[PDB]
């Protein structure tokens, strides 16, 4: 399914289908990679499109590895109207700046054991420095929760108690991670990307992606977990 | 126990929604329906009124002691205002955040001003009115709106300030607390 | 009349007296139709004097002059009142033609014959006939067929109706080409009632409107010719119970059913019910509060797309359950509506971003601060907005008081259809009076139940 | 309270179980 | 369609808001709106 | 993508039959419920 | 899901093709009275 | 622990209602 | 613990309201003399000018565990101020009994439930001992006649 | 490997086990490894 | 007996029924306002309130209605008590993002 | 409003839209005129 068609659809012919979460494929162009005309671009309508989600999980015999997950969102994941500028060199150094449109995206999966993991899908404030053919770099991850999130015993960081109030005796005491103080510092991620299937007739390019991220840390509780996500992404220059 | 007829069949008695009040050399127009309060907001206050339900709408001045001749004196209204932030209310955490948006580093609560006025008296002084939209990170009723009044008479600033929720700017509150602002006289 | 000995039925079952009393139960539902048309002319004119040209037709509690504005009468470009003299001819039409039909139902309630039968077998009948049965539902089902035909005929060459869908704020406009796909009329039937598909109070176009009307007034007139010369099948004979009460009780679940309809084609339907003369809809004005509140902070010098709530999903704009862009908040759950003032913002990934920050429209922008300022929100003194408000704004959405109003009158009339239904069955079976005290069944029957 | 709430509710449960099971039992004998 | 509204019903010659009964009925109700779906809101007035 | 579904929510779904075979079993299914009950008939 | 929405398809219509056929099968005869 | 106490106590509840619908004294006419 | 005793910044005394009976959950506010509202612990702590880190509260303790200390640590003052809520502030060991934490009632206050619970039952038991005493002829049935 | 189910005074899980039943729908195998797809036939599938 | 599975025999034990349950369902109700009497409350379940303060993930209906009684507490306390002078700000009373 | 020449009318027309309870509440007085016969 390329761009073309999908301007070519209404609401109506979309609506319910599935297709509205599904960034652009560039059927034409080629595989070659290195006939991009480099220059000043400011790349629009950036798109972004997971296609499998996995989380580390810690086991009992040591063994540190990524485990498939179930998506328990439903097609609520996917970023698209991406902005930014990226440049491309001579020997093929480009860099990649992320600045405005829907770059985050709320996800939730579940680790074999039936755990809820909420993270924010994220890719905003994206320094992709590297070649064309990979670049990688760091993106900003807010938490997850605002400050004005208040837990189901009012609480909070802006809004709320500051304390288990249903509870007049239990005031200080070992739960100070839990009431006493609220962290909702945001965030590091690391993503790296690939290009593939370019067109420099119209100005546009593929690829797939890979990113890690942690997810919510429960407003400064039990510890996060990195996020591994694998998925294909789309852009236009200019 | 005194002994007198009631009210029947001879037109009613007040109806335009609004009550004259004189205090200390200030008389403006206050809002029938709002009862007076004890609570003094700042150490300065001489008459505070607020809304029945919430105290959202409530409408206070101040009695500051000045060293100046004149607000003109001060300067532009953006200096002015620039002079009287705690009025608002300081932010009380110092708890980091940039992951609620439409604010700015660490910051989630904001003012955004959408004019200045000045209302020349009789002979020569002015009176600088404003209209301060206070925005919070939660969006608390939409923000709040700050209809802030200065004027000087001989020291004793007294500056008028008709605090409003942003549903009750548009579900019908505007024109009670328009009324109440431009009817601030000080005489 | 009659009293209680020389007819069984007590006076809160008096017209029940008159089940085989022809001449007096016809001249009964004629003074009934006068009831109705001098409802519908009184009201008319009541709404026509207590009319103020400012205010639009959803802020003064009128619920029958939308439905003439809706039919294309004193209407023009984006619902503004261009005169109220077709709805004063619409009422005093309807005032004049009940006097007439109370004219007959006191005639035949009072010296009317008491049978049409032994004299006018033409429109004597009775209850078991099948054929004379069906015959006179073919001429109902004719007059339906022609008044169908009648509002199809409006919409082609009568001045056309209402669109709310036409641009520049809708206008009335003449209705060319109606839908007249078999597959696209009976899809809407066919369709499920949930949400995204509404069944038929989905239909959101005056060609599929027209079309459906075409359809529907064929296929009336069709069936009436049908009924005038057939007679039912022993099939349907023995699924059926053929007595006069019984008739009424397949008529009141047949109406219930249409009653629940017209609640949720009021609450939810803008095309039938444009939403200029009946206020905005539940969703519509969901949507406007987010829209507004969008573009008020967009010209407040913000960012949309971010600035995620206090959950982590979007203040502004999130993604739907099936990946187009929504308004965020609580409003996600009315995603599914469509409306006018959205689709030139509304592209094929749902909202469109840069059509939302850039292509906005000033009339577009009015109708939603005034479908936020007057949302479907009251109470039954007529106070707007939620319970906890204050007492300042009299107003009640005209899709509130219809959508309530008809929602109870469907429920009593299912339970109308209960209680005849029940009762036809019993009359039928000789259980209308009680047990026998002789012949009881379950003395016939084993023990142990 | 999570073991002696336990056999409360044991407790409140077998005792009058066992009263009306006396009773019935009796009242069932005599035909 | 709700309940009746009686908030704001008697006020005084002068114009004063009396509480009434209906009043404090408001006052709970207030509580009960505005800790009811604590997160889920963004928008002052609860169209949705 | 990352799971499969069926997304026949909205679109109009007549019946929500959203691939052949349903319409044909549910046509087939009232079928045999209807021959049966035609060939038992006459009785009574 | 495919298989599973065939299967309470086909349950549905089938019990729903009882109770239309079932009510079709001449209940206003199975009264105990006369009439 | 809880869960099992209150499910026994549900399909306790359950049983007896079985066994009161379909073990009765059956009522006699006499 | 000791008597707490709160101040502002600039010289006044702020008391601690105390906690009514009603409530399980009171919000935590500090007053003057004349009773006007100075500071509290805010719920909003937005647009605010009564938290406690800008009023600038500094609690002191007289006669108790603590003599003479003074805290001006916000959470500290927070704290102190929780508990001067619930009126004279104690240390509770808590480890001795597994306290979960949440008020229990006196043997008086049981033994006023108990027999007032058992004075309404006396009620009926009474009503219909007498019921029984009046109408004792006619418990099997009425005379039919 | 140190603290086994046989000194968690476990009974019927070796019952289980030895015949098969090492998943669970915790996530878990008392191999030491993870379920990512347990199945019906696990522990609580057997014992429901 | 076909309909629900039980069903009355004895039309005396039927109206004793009758009797029965409006009086006993009335009883207990005034012996748990004599509870109320002296604020002895069924307020809280202390194990689901301490696993709620020690896990912010525990959401139920049971914490939903204790912090709308906080609401309902907060705000109707200073307009319906007057006697105890309860001069509470806007700043300090409970409250939701928006509305 | 109502045209010119009906502005004189429209008091008769504000009560016209209870004719039919009154048509009810008058089917209630003949019923006691008959004596609930
Ligand atoms: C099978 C029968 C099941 C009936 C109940 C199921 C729920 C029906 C329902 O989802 O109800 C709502 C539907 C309409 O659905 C709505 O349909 C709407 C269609 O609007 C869309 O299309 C419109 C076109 O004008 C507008 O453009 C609108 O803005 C746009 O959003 C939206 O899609 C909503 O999301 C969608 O929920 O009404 C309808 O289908 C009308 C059909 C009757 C529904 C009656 C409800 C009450 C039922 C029984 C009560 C009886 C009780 C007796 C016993 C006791
Ligand atoms: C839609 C309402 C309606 C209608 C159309 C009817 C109609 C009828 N009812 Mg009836 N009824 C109703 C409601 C209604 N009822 C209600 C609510 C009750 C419960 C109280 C009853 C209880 C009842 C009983 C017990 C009986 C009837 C009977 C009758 C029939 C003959 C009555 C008669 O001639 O006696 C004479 C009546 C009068 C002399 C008074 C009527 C005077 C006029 C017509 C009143 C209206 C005046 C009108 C404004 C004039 C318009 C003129 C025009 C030019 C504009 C008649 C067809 C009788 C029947 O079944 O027939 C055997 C019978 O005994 N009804
Ligand atoms: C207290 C009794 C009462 C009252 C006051 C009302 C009042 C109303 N009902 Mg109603 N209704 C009632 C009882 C009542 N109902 C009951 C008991 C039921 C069964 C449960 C219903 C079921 C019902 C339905 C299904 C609907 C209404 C609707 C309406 C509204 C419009 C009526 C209308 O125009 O229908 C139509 C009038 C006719 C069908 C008569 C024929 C009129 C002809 C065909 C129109 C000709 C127009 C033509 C195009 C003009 C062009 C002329 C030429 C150039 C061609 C109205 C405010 C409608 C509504 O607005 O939904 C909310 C609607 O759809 N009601
Ligand atoms: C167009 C529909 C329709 C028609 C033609 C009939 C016709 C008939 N019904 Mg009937 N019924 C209907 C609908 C209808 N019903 C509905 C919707 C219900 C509600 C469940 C009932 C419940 C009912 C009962 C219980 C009985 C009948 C009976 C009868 C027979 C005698 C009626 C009579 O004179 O009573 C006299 C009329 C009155 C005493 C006036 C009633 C006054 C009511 C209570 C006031 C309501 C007005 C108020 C504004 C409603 C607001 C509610 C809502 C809109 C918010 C008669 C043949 C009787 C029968 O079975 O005879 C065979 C009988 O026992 N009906
Ligand atoms: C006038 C009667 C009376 C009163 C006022 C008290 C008062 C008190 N007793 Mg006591 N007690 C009594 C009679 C009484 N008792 C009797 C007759 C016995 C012998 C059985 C005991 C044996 C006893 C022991 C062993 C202990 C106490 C303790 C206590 C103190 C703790 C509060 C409490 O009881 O827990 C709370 C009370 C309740 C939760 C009662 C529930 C309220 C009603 C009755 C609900 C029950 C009805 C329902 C059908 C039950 C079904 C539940 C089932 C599913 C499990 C308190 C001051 C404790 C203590 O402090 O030690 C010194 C203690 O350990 N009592
Ligand atoms: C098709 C039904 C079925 C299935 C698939 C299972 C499966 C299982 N059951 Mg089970 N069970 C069943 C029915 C079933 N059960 C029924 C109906 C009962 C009630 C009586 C039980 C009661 C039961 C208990 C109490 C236990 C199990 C247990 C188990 C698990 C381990 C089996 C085991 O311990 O190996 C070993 C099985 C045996 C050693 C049986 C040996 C049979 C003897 C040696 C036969 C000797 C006599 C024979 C007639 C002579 C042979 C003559 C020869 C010449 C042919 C396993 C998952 C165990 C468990 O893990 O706990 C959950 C356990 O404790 N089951
Ligand atoms: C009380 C009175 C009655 C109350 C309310 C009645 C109101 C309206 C009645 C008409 C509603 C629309 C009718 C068609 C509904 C439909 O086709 O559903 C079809 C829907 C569609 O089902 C879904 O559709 C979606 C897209 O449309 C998706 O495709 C989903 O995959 C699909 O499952 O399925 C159902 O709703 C189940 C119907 C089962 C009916 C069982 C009861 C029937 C009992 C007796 C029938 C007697 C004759
Ligand atoms: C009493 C009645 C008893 C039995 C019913 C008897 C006869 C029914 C006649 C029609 C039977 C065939 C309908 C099934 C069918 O054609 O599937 C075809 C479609 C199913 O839907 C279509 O299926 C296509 C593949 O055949 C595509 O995959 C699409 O999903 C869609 O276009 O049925 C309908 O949409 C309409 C059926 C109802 C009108
Ligand atoms: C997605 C598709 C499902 C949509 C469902 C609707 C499909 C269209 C059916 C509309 C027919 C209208 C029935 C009205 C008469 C029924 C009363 C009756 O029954 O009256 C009964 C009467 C008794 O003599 O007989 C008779 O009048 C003859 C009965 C005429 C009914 C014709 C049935 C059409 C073919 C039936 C199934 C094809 C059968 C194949 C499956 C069989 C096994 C493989
Ligand atoms: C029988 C009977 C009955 C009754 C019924 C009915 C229902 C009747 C009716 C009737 C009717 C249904 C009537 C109606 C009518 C009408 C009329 C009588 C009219 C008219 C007209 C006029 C005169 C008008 C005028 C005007 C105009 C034109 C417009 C403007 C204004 C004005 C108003 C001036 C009853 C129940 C009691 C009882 C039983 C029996
Ligand atoms: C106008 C219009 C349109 C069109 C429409 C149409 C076309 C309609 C129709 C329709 C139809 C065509 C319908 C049908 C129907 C029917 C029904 C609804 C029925 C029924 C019945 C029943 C339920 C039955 C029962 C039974 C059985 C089951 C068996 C035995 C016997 C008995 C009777 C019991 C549209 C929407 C497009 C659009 C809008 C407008
Ligand atoms: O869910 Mn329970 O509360 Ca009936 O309003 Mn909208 O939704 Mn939600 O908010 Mn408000
Ligand atoms: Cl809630
Ligand atoms: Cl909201
Ligand atoms: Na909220």
């Amino acid at each position: 399914l390329t761009y073309d068609e999908l301007q070519g659809l209404t609401y109506l012919q979309v609506k319910g289908t599935g297709i509205a979460n599904t960034c652009p494929v560039v059927e034409q162009g080629t595989s070659n990679v290195r006939e991009l005309k480099p220059g000043d671009y400011k790349l629009e309508k950036f798109c972004m499109e997971p296609t499998s989600f996995t989380v580390k999980e810690e086991d009992a015999k040591g063994r540190e590895e990524f485990v498939k997950t179930k998506l328990l969102t439903r097609l609520t994941y996917g970023l698209d109207g991406m902005n930014g500028s990226m440049k491309i060199n001579n020997d093929g150094s480009v860099e990649f700046r992320e600045d405005e449109g829907l770059d985050y995206a709320a996800t939730t999966v579940k680790l074999p054991g039936g755990e809820y993991v909420p993270f924010l899908f994220t890719i905003k404030e994206f320094d992709g420095k590297g070649t064309l053919d990979s670049f990688s770099g760091d993106f900003l991850v807010p938490s997850y929760r605002g400050s004005t999130f208040l837990d189901p015993k009012g609480r909070g960081g802006a809004t709320g108690y500051d304390n288990a109030i249903a509870l007049p005796a239990k005031a200080d005491a070992d739960e100070i991670q839990r009431l006493n103080n609220k962290s909702y510092t945001p965030g590091k991620g690391s993503a790296v990307f690939s290009v593939a299937k370019v067109d420099t007739e119209t100005g546009e390019i593929a690829g797939v992606f890979e990113s890690i991220q942690p997810s919510d840390t429960e407003m400064g509780a039990h510890p996060a977990k990195d996020i591994k996500i694998t998925g294909l992404w789309y852009g236009q220059l200019t | 126990a005194y002994g007198e007829g009631a009210n029947v069949f001879g037109r009613v008695t007040n109806k335009s929604g609004f009550v004259p009040y004189a205090g200390d050399s200030f008389a403006l127009l206050l809002p029938s329906k709002w009862n007076p309060s004890d609570e003094k907001e700042v150490d300065s206050i001489v008459l505070r009124y607020a809304d029945n339900f919430d105290a959202v709408n409530n409408v206070y001045v101040i009695a500051q002691d000045t060293d100046k001749s004149s607000i003109q004196d001060y300067g532009s209204p953006e200096e002015f205002i620039s002079q009287f932030g705690y009025l608002l209310g300081r932010q009380a955490w110092a708890g980091q955040t940039v992951s609620e948006g439409g604010f700015d580093a660490n910051k989630v609560s904001s003012a955004a001003l959408l004019g200045v006025a000045t209302e020349k008296d009789k002979k020569g002084k002015t009176y600088y009115k404003f209209e301060i939209l206070s925005r919070t990170a939660d969006g608390n009723e939409g923000g709040r709106h700050q209809l802030v009044k200065a004027t000087v008479s001989n020291g004793k600033l007294y500056l008028l300030k008709v605090q409003a929720g942003d549903k009750r700017w548009f579900k019908g509150t505007d024109k009670e607390c328009l009324g109440v602002l431009d009817s601030f006289t000080v005489v | 009349g009659r009293d209680q000995e020389t007819t069984g039925f007590a006076w809160w079952a008096g017209n029940a007296r008159l089940i085989n009393l022809s001449g007096k139960l016809l001249g009964a539902h004629v003074a009934h139709a006068g009831l109705i048309v001098f409802w519908a002319g009184a009201m008319n004119l009541f709404e026509v004097s207590h009319f103020v040209p400012e205010k639009p037709m959803y802020e003064q509690g009128l619920i029958l002059l939308p439905h003439i504005a809706t039919l294309g009468y004193g209407v023009g470009p984006g619902g503004e009142v261009l005169d109220t003299f077709p709805y004063f001819v619409s009422g005093v039409l309807h005032l004049i033609s009940s006097a007439v039909l109370g004219f007959g139902g006191v005639y035949h309630s009072l010296i009317g014959p008491e049978t049409l039968e032994e004299s006018y077998p033409f429109f004597g009948y009775v209850w078991k006939d099948k054929n004379k049965m069906t015959n006179i539902l073919g001429y109902h089902l004719i007059i339906l067929g022609c008044g169908a035909w009648l509002l199809v005929l409006k919409a082609l060459y009568f001045g056309g109706v209402y669109d709310t869908w036409a641009p520049g704020g809708g206008d009335v406009r003449i209705i060319s080409n109606p839908t007249t796909n078999a597959a696209i009329i009976f899809g809407y039937i066919v369709k499920s009632p949930f949400g995204g598909d509404g069944w038929i109070v989905s239909v959101d176009n005056l060609e599929d409107i027209i079309g459906g009307h075409i359809w529907i007034g064929t296929l009336c007139i069709l069936g009436g010719i049908w009924h005038i010369y057939t007679t039912p099948w022993p099939w349907a004979r023995r699924a059926f119970v053929w007595s006069g009460e019984a008739y009424l009780s397949y008529s009141l679940a047949a109406v219930s059913l249409m009653g629940f309809t017209a609640c949720c084609f009021a609450w939810f339907n803008n095309t039938a019910y444009p939403s200029e003369f009946y206020g905005p809809t539940g969703p519509e004005a969901s949507q406007a509060q987010a829209f507004t509140f969008l573009v008020r902070d967009q010209r407040l010098g913000a960012n949309v797309a971010s600035a995620q709530g206090p959950t982590g999903l979007g203040k502004y704009l999130m993604r739907s359950p099936t990946g187009e862009i929504i308004f965020g908040g609580e409003t996600m759950r009315f995603w599914d509506f469509r409306g006018p003032w959205v689709e030139p913002l509304r592209g094929p990934s749902g909202l469109d971003l840069v059509k939302l920050k850039n292509d906005i429209q000033p009339w577009q922008e009015r109708r939603a601060a005034e479908y936020m300022t007057h949302a479907p929100l009251g109470s039954l003194n007529s106070v707007g907005g939620v319970a906890t408000e204050i007492n300042a704004v009299n107003f009640v959405s005209p899709r509130s008081w219809l959508a309530t109003s008809h929602f109870c009158l469907g429920f009593f009339f299912f339970v109308g259809h209960l209680w005849h239904a029940g009762r036809a069955r019993a009359a039928a079976a000789g259980f209308e009076k009680g047990i026998d005290r002789v012949d009881e069944p379950v003395l016939s029957m084993r023990p142990l139940d | 309270v999570n073991i002696l709430g336990l056999t409360a509710t044991a407790l409140f449960i077998i005792i009058p179980t066992s009263f009306l099971l006396i009773l019935y039992v009796k009242t069932a004998a005599s035909e | 369609l709700n309940g009746f509204n009686f908030n704001q019903s008697v006020v005084d010659s002068n114009g004063r808001v009396l509480n009434t009964w209906a009043d404090i009925i408001n006052r709970a109700n207030l509580g009960m709106e505005v800790m009811h779906e604590r997160n889920a809101h963004n928008f002052p007035l609860d169209l949705a | 993508l990352v799971d499969d579904r069926m997304n026949g929510d909205g679109t109009g779904l007549p019946f929500g039959v959203n691939d052949g075979i349903l319409g044909w079993v549910i046509a087939g299914t009232l079928g045999t419920i209807w021959a049966i009950y035609f060939v038992s008939q006459k009785d009574l | 899901m495919l298989t599973l929405k065939i299967f309470v398809y086909t349950v549905v219509t089938f019990f729903v093709g009882l109770f239309i056929f079932g009510f079709l099968s001449n209940d206003p005869s199975r009264n105990p009275g006369k009439g | 622990m809880e869960a099992l106490v209150y499910t026994f106590l549900l399909i306790g509840t359950l049983g007896i209602i079985f066994f009161s619908i379909f073990f009765r004294e059956p009522p006699r006419i006499a | 613990l000791g008597h707490a005793s709160f101040k502002d910044q600039e010289g006044r005394e702020l008391f601690v309201r105390r906690m009514p009976t009603f409530f399980e959950t009171f919000p935590v506010v500090l007053i003057d003399k004349d009773g006007v509202v100075r500071a509290d612990v805010p719920f909003r702590k937005a647009e605010s000018k009564y938290s406690i880190e800008q009023v600038g509260v500094s609690v002191t303790f007289y006669g108790g565990e603590l003599n003479g200390l003074t805290f001006t640590d916000p959470s500290t003052v927070k704290k102190y101020a929780r508990k001067a809520q619930l009126g004279e502030i104690f240390e509770f060991d808590r480890s001795t009994l597994q306290s979960d934490g949440v008020f229990r009632s006196s043997p008086r206050g049981w033994f006023t439930f108990g027999h007032l619970s058992f004075a309404l039952l006396f009620f009926f038991g009474h009503i219909w001992h007498g019921s029984r005493t009046i109408f004792r002829d006619v418990f099997a049935g009425i005379d039919e006649d | 490997v140190l603290n086994p189910m046989w000194r968690q005074g476990m009974f019927v899980l070796p019952f289980l086990t030895r015949l098969g039943v090492t998943q669970s729908w915790g996530g878990w195998t008392i191999s030491g490894e993870t379920s990512s797809n347990p199945g019906i036939w696990s522990y609580e599938g057997a014992a429901a | 007996s076909q309909i629900f599975g039980v069903a009355f025999s004895n039309k005396r034990w039927l109206h004793f029924f009758m009797l029965f349950v409006p009086v006993t369902g009335l009883w207990m109700s005034a012996l748990g306002v004599v509870g109320l009497a002296l604020n002895l409350r069924a307020y809280d379940f202390v194990s689901q309130e301490i696993r709620a303060a020690e896990d912010p993930e525990f959401e139920t209906f049971y914490t939903k209605n204790i912090l709308l009684n906080e609401g309902i507490r907060a705000w109707m306390a200073a307009q319906d008590q007057p006697h105890e002078k309860l001069t509470l700000p806007e700043e300090v009373l409970p409250r939701g993002n928006a509305l | 409003k109502l045209p010119e020449a009906y502005a004189p009318f429209s008091p008769i027309v504000d009560v016209l839209p209870i004719i039919p309870v009154l048509f009810i509440l008058l089917a209630f007085v003949w019923q006691a005129s008959v004596s609930f016969r």
